[PDB]
């Protein structure tokens, strides 16, 4: 594939046309690669042009389909793309990297095929820290931090957050607010909250799987959470990353139904009835689920409780086990340690 | 399109940084404060600090430094603006012209670069070689110190290190040497770098790197003979020099982080140390060690001074004097007196300035005069939290009340042996004279031997040599002291009226038609040794002496003021009062701080001179518009030494700081006539009369602003008044340490503890919930609490706390529905650490009656209560991000009606009428209506922008004022006139400013009488606003002529008023933001306005040359200068 080399980075508020491809029909978030591939010998062209001039093509996700009509989208640069004759049809594929969001001010049909819009370039507007308005100059120093201690072993880290959130924040008593409240604006709680909350969908490492910076970690986890396309339009919306986090976080807390993982359709259970009694999450309930095999206790993880397979109702696949009670006056009665990777989750509705 | 005036009604008094040296002069120890934008500078004295000169500068004070390059005298002074704009100031007197001339000034920020998080740090080199400025991170400033620098060229240095924390200047090296420590992820270190200019780059230091704890904080330079460095941390102090390491782990310091340091001996044997929460150590270095004649250390040992104000820069003067300052305290100067040791502590308080900041939240409250309002700012934080009552003006304490018809004239008697003790008030009617002797409160009139019945009389006093002298319209009349009985008595020679007249102790004198007299009193008998005429009548006179030297008669026909040799003829000088009336009185008195002479206009006009002792004439010219009549004006013994009562429509005490000249308005509807008033039964009261009736009393002192202070030793957050039963409601917060055996021990005695009726809450209605984590010892804990104090007393009457782990956040008192009670309704939200979003919360209604506060009513929200108001007797609360309307029942329960769901943090509520304003941190402003017919709240228009709002409040149904980052403020305007829907559903941005400190609080009212007497109406509003440093502002609408003619004045004033430094005013009031900065629109800056009447009449000549101060017919586009002047006192008058 031509590799390309060049960065595109328009200055802000400026307004550039530029033509959409067609082909192109979905919200591409800032930061998630979009790979295509255009068989139309007119979309080839219109590729190998703006490869030769900037590289640069508009994505603009229509809120409606069958309309097709876009009030927001997102500018992508070509990083690696390849031209390959395969079966005498111009094929190319390319492998584009988002660059900035843009709003689309009016779209017109050219006459060539494309669509040329004039959109101007949204900015990425961050903010200072909310304590630096009204920090103290005695107390600067203070801010920088130990190292940031961070090991499983730590677990909970209850301790080094507290501590944390009690002298970054220390200012907040001459303000009308207390420092819990600041806590909510805070780029890197916010932060941690989404990573913290996120392990418990999956197990990937936290340290090296999700980015550093605001803006990049707040663009990936957007693209990686399951979600909805207006909500992903709603998202885009937002133009500051505290708020953009803030909204994740709201979005996040209403996943209260999971889900089979390659299934959708059936619900395996609710958030509200998660019996943390003693990994696997722990669920007092479970519907949708059919027992497996036998209660073979042997090796059983949790003493008194005698596990048994359990699948998805709609697939057989497993899901988790059944913790079934090895006595008579053993509580709980049965624990469903549905496995965490097994599950979508997903809206209530 | 905004036409908004913002005025300052209070200087900030949050200190942020103090230092000292040789500034003023060559041999004074002065001492510079920040204060914050306002620098005030002091001469250190064995009794105090005796203020030189105030300056405001167009900018936030963020580094002050003193230092002396070589050849000059007295040492310079580097400031640098928060907004980059660096200065060297120095000192220059000439007699009287104390000047701040700018020797450099110059920009030094960078077009990209993100602001360091640890701040601005200024340091200069021990030899004044270079000054250094960390602005941006990984990026070494350095200012080059040259007699040719005038535009303060810097050249950027790369730094590999990105976390700085402190850097400083080493003594004792060839080339000028840093030393700073830095974050790695390795740890925390200590380098060292060699700077070279020719290079323009650093070199290797003297002494390689080291390591230091995992918290060292700061980095504190040792002075010759030793050298090397100090850095202390939060555990240990740790000496480096070089191959030499000295370490030390005290058990003192580990309570708290040591914050502010200083050094107190020249060579560095001793030095300061404050820690956060307000202990003052000392570190004291041991020289023992004279191996080879230099100097090197043995032993780091600490010790501990005892406590003082929360520290935020400590600097020390001569003789064992430090000044304290504190960000958010009290200012102190305490004594070292450490030889004494009365109690285990070192320090001992001598002053303590007033700081109004922090202000949380404030009220306006109808106290004492029922007309005009008073301002309770929950002021201090931590141990300093207190409340702050302030009013406007002196307020006198009336000891006796007594009517009589329209006094026109009273002066004290004395009829017994002398004892400075007056048992007898004179008064003066129209045509009767009253003597009404009164050993205690008696109101009978008895006459006097000597004293006429009816007379008219226009002097009454006490002469001396045995004498008591009473001057009426037809002759003076001569009364014994102890014979008690007319003894002389000398007619006119014309047998004619005296129309002024004069007494003193031993000198007498009355105009008689164009002609003056004066009459000498003799033992028992008076003799004239002195006649004179003068050109025209002489509408007032006044000698104040034994001798006189001079004394001063106005002409009436030719309203010209003179002054003439009292036992002659021998006129001194003359001037003309404007011509506009004959004078009505004049006096002189030290009142202004010197001997000056006061002259009063009948339009009420007040022209100021100053006389000499032997014989001295000068102008002065100065027309202040004390009142709108003719003023008299007389001095009282009781006052700070005499000052001067120009009692008039709106009586002033004329008071002069040391210099300046500035009237306080008394807090009096009217005065005609006073006096003092020295009675046995009332010592030092003053006898004002008024066109109504008299009373006596005495005064509460001679500033301008009064401001009362009720400790109570822990931090308030929210306030309000509740009328009906005559009290306040405030919040609070005491930190508790975690109890061993499980509990919480309070740190200090507060005001919390020590109420009366203290009760604590049991409502158990949201219990059980989680708490894994148990508090571990040693841990700090809130606990609220709900004090109900007295108006008038000021004293903790109730002390309700609040159960454990909730956080009260709102508060509000009114009466909802049909109840007549008035109840607290206080919106609390539970909380633990665990959790982020808080889902559990209270809305409970006390009420406070017979001196115990019982609930009322209970409610529970799914939610924390943000924010509450009141609606026509409905209540709003805002849970979370939704808005809830509730109903008071007739059984006393709350209710909900109607609900309106938002996307944003419900988090600031503001209202009026029906139109409800909803915001939150991120300046979200949003707008709603609520219809009652419908019942349900809509939508009217929004307007989201991110940035950090403070603060919102509403000035009309169209105008939408509130701070936002960056210490601005802006005014959102909806366009309810729009033609389509979408353009009337946007507010728009019209107003911009940047005030420069942190809003907190936004209030309606004002602190002026406004009782009545609204003869229309320039300003529309008031909205009092207080911030974290302390002053307290004053935003107040106007009208669109007006707006344009102050806009083309502040203008014109900007080519004319030099500023310090020579930072423009636009620049200064740019809208600032980290990301973009624009002009500011649509405000007046009130400071820079009120500053035409300090600049002299010729600048204020070229100041007027164009085009307007007259109405809309002709305009008067000359103006006349005075035109303009006018303008500027009415707008004066609003704060
Ligand atoms: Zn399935």
């Amino acid at each position: 594939m031509e590799e390309f080399h060049g960065r595109t980075l328009h200055d802000d508020d400026s307004c550039q046309v530029i033509p959409v491809l067609p082909q192109v029909m979905m919200i591409l978030i800032p930061g998630q690669t979009l790979p295509l591939q255009l068989f139309h010998p007119q979309e080839v062209s219109m590729v190998r042009n703006l490869i030769q001039k900037d590289r640069t093509f508009a994505v603009l996700a229509y809120s409606n389909v069958q309309e097709r009509e876009a009030q927001f989208g997102t500018t992508a640069e070509i990083y690696a793309y390849r031209e390959e004759q395969d079966f005498g049809i111009e094929i190319v594929k390319v492998k584009a990297i988002g660059r900035q969001r843009f709003k689309v001010l009016e779209l017109r049909t050219q006459s060539d095929g494309i669509q040329q819009a004039k959109v101007q370039i949204l900015p990425e507007c961050v903010l200072p820290s909310t304590m630096s308005a009204v920090q103290l100059e005695s107390l600067n120093k203070c801010q920088i931090f130990p190292s940031k201690p961070v090991s499983r072993e730590d677990q909970c880290s209850y301790k080094w957050w507290q501590k944390y959130q009690k002298r970054k924040f220390h200012c907040a008593n001459l303000t009308s607010w207390p420092r819990w409240l600041y806590s909510l604006y805070d780029a890197e709680t916010l932060m941690d909250r989404i990573k913290k909350q996120l392990r418990e969908w999956d197990e990937n490492l936290k340290d090296d799987s999700l980015p550093s910076n605001p803006i990049d970690f707040s663009y990936r986890v957007a693209a990686c959470l399951p979600i909805d396309d207006v909500l992903r339009i709603q998202l885009l919306k937002i133009g500051s990353a505290i708020q953009r986090l803030r909204c994740e976080l709201d979005i996040m807390n209403k996943c209260t139904s999971l889900c089979c993982k390659q299934c959708q359709e059936t619900e395996i259970t609710t958030k509200n009835e998660i019996f943390s009694l003693s990994e696997t999450l722990t669920v007092y309930k479970a519907c949708n689920l059919n027992l497996i095999g036998r209660p073979s206790t042997e090796h059983s993880w949790f003493p008194g409780y005698a596990w048994t397979v359990a699948q998805c109702k709609i697939c057989a696949s497993h899901i988790g086990w059944k913790f079934t009670a090895t006595k008579k006056d053993m509580s709980p009665q049965k624990f469903w340690g549905l496995t965490r990777s097994a599950l979508l989750p997903t809206i209530p509705d | 399109m905004s036409y908004n005036y913002v005025v300052t009604a209070q200087k900030p008094t949050a200190v942020n940084g103090c230092v000292t040296g040789h500034f003023t002069s060559a041999e004074d120890l002065n001492l510079l404060i920040a204060k914050n934008t306002r620098l005030e500078i002091y001469v250190v004295t064995a009794e105090g600090l005796r203020p030189v000169k105030e300056v405001g500068m167009y900018g936030k004070i963020a580094v002050m430094e003193l230092f002396r390059p070589k050849g000059e005298s007295k040492d310079l002074l580097f400031i640098l603006t928060a907004k980059y704009n660096a200065c060297i100031l120095e000192y220059k007197q000439s007699g009287e012209s104390i000047d701040i001339i700018t020797r450099a000034h110059g920009n030094v920020q960078d077009r990209i670069g993100r602001p360091s998080e640890t701040g601005i740090i200024g340091i200069i080199d021990p030899e004044c070689r270079m000054i250094g400025l960390r602005l941006y991170d990984g990026l070494f400033k350095v200012i080059p110190l040259d007699r040719d620098n005038k535009e303060l060229k810097a050249f950027n240095i790369r730094l590999e290190e990105l976390h700085v924390i402190d850097v400083k200047f080493l003594y004792g090296c060839q080339a000028p040497t840093i030393c700073f420590v830095y974050q790695d992820p390795q740890g925390r270190h200590v380098k060292t770098y060699e700077v070279s200019l020719r290079e323009k780059e650093f070199n290797k230091g003297p002494w390689k790197q080291e390591n230091v704890e995992a918290e060292a904080s700061m980095v504190i330079a040792v002075p010759e003979p030793f050298g090397g460095a100090i850095i202390i941390g939060q555990e240990s102090i740790t000496y480096h020099n070089g191959d030499k390491y000295l370490a030390i782990a005290p058990p003192i310091i580990k309570q708290s982080t040591i914050v502010c340091h200083n050094r107190v001996d020249p060579n560095g044997s001793r030095y300061l140390l404050g820690d956060m929460e307000g202990r003052l150590f000392m570190l004291l270095l041991e020289k023992e060690e004279q191996m080879d004649g230099t100097v090197t250390l043995k032993d780091l040992r600490v010790e501990l001074l005892g406590e003082t104000s929360i520290a935020e820069c400590l600097t020390y003067l001569d003789n064992g004097v430090v000044f304290v300052g504190s960000r958010l305290g009290d200012s102190q100067l305490v004594k070292l007196n450490v030889d004494s040791n009365e109690q285990g502590s070192y320090v001992v308080a001598m002053e303590t300035f007033t700081n109004l900041g922090p202000i949380v939240d404030m009220c306006v409250v109808d106290l004492e005069r029922q007309g005009q309002g008073q301002l309770v700012t929950c002021s201090g934080a931590f141990k300093e939290g207190s409340l702050r009552i302030i009013r406007n003006g002196i307020g006198i304490h009336e000891h006796a009340s007594i009517d009589l018809p329209g006094i026109k004239g009273l002066w004290p008697l004395r009829s017994d042996p002398n004892r400075e003790t007056d048992d007898t008030l004179v008064l003066s009617f129209v045509g009767q004279t009253r003597v009404l002797m009164l050993n205690g409160e008696e109101v009978e009139e008895t006459e006097l031997m000597g004293f006429v019945d009816d007379q008219q009389t226009f002097f009454c006093g006490n002469v001396a040599h045995q004498q008591l002298i009473q001057i009426t319209s037809a002759s003076v009349r001569l009364v014994s002291q102890e014979p008690k009985a007319l003894v002389s008595e000398w007619k006119e020679p014309q047998a004619k009226n005296i129309s002024v007249a004069s007494c003193n102790s031993s000198q007498v004198v009355v105009a008689v038609g164009r002609a003056l007299y004066y009459l000498q009193i003799h033992p028992q008998e008076l003799r004239q040794i002195s006649h004179t005429e003068m050109e025209h009548e002489v509408a007032c006179l006044d000698i104040t002496p034994g001798l006189s030297p001079l004394c001063a008669i106005g002409l009436w026909t030719d309203i010209s003021a003179r002054i003439l040799k009292l036992p002659s003829f021998e006129l001194l000088h003359k001037e003309m009062l404007g011509g506009e009336i004959i004078p009505r009185s004049i006096l002189m008195t030290t009142f202004e701080s010197s001997h000056y002479l006061l002259c009063a206009l009948g339009d009420g006009a007040l022209f100021y001179f100053g006389l000499n002792i032997e014989t001295g004439l000068l102008s002065d010219r100065k027309k202040v518009t004390l009142g709108t009549q003719p003023t008299v004006l007389r001095t009282f013994r009781s006052l700070s030494t005499t000052n001067v009562f120009a009692c008039s429509d709106r009586p002033t005490v004329i008071y002069s700081s040391n210099h300046k000249l500035v009237f306080s308005n008394v807090n009096l509807k009217e005065v005609n006539y006073m006096c003092p008033l020295n009675s046995d039964g009332y010592p030092d009261s003053l006898a004002l009369a008024n066109n109504s009736t008299l009373t006596i009393g005495t005064i509460d002192e001679i500033q301008k602003l009064h401001i009362r202070t009720v400790p109570l030793y822990e931090s308030p957050r929210k306030i309000c008044y509740q009328e009906v039963s005559q009290c306040f409601g405030v919040l609070s917060s005491r930190i508790e340490v975690q109890d061993t055996s499980g509990g919480t021990t309070a740190l200090r005695p507060s005001a919390s503890t020590q109420a009366l009726s203290s009760s604590v809450s049991s409502s158990k209605l949201f219990s059980s919930s989680t708490a894994p984590h148990e508090t571990s010892f040693g841990e700090e804990v809130e606990v609220h609490n709900l004090l109900i104090i007295d108006q008038h007393t000021f004293e903790v009457l109730h002390a309700h706390q609040f159960l454990q782990n909730e956080y009260a956040l709102s508060l509000v008192s009114c009466k909802l529905g049909k109840d007549p009670n008035t109840y607290f309704i206080v919106g609390t939200a539970m909380v633990y650490p665990e959790e982020a979003e808080p889902k559990q919360g209270r809305i409970v209604v006390f009420q406070y009656s017979d001196g115990k506060l019982q609930t009322v009513a209970e409610k529970e929200v799914k939610g924390a209560v943000y924010s509450m108001v009141e609606f026509n007797g409905k209540l709003l609360a805002s849970i979370n991000s939704t808005v809830r309307l509730y109903e008071w029942t007739t059984e006393k329960e709350l209710r909900t009606e109607c609900n309106h769901y938002n996307n944003i943090m419900a988090l600031y509520l503001k209202t009026k009428g029906d139109f409800i304003l909803v915001g939150d941190l991120m300046r979200s402003v949003l707008l709603l209506a609520y219809k009652p017919m419908e019942g349900n709240f809509e939508e009217i228009a929004r307007d989201f922008n991110p940035n950090w709002m403070s603060a919102v409040e509403i000035l009309d149904d169209d105008n939408f004022l509130g701070a936002e980052n960056a210490f601005n403020l802006f005014v959102c305007q909806k366009d309810s006139a729009a033609t389509t829907d979408e353009e009337r559903q946007h507010l728009q941005e019209v107003g911009l400013f940047h005030l420069g400190e942190f809003v907190n609080v936004f209030c309606h009212g004002s602190l002026v009488m406004q009782n009545l007497g609204e003869t229309s109406t320039p300003t529309q509003g008031s909205v009092l606003f207080g911030t974290v440093n302390g002053m307290i502002g004053l935003v107040t609408s106007l009208s669109e002529s007006w707006y344009n003619l102050l806009l083309d004045m502040q203008n014109r004033l900007n080519k004319v008023i030099k500023s310090v430094g020579k930072i423009e005013h636009s620049f200064w009031r740019s809208f600032h933001t980290e990301r973009k900065t624009e002009p500011a629109t649509g405000f007046i800056d009130g400071d820079l306005i009120e500053s035409f009447l300090d600049i002299s009449r010729p600048k204020m000549q070229e100041v007027v040359a164009n085009l307007q101060y007259d109405d809309g017919s002709g305009m008067k586009r000359e103006a006349t200068a005075d035109d303009l002047i006018k303008v500027v006192e009415e707008l004066t008058r609003i704060h």
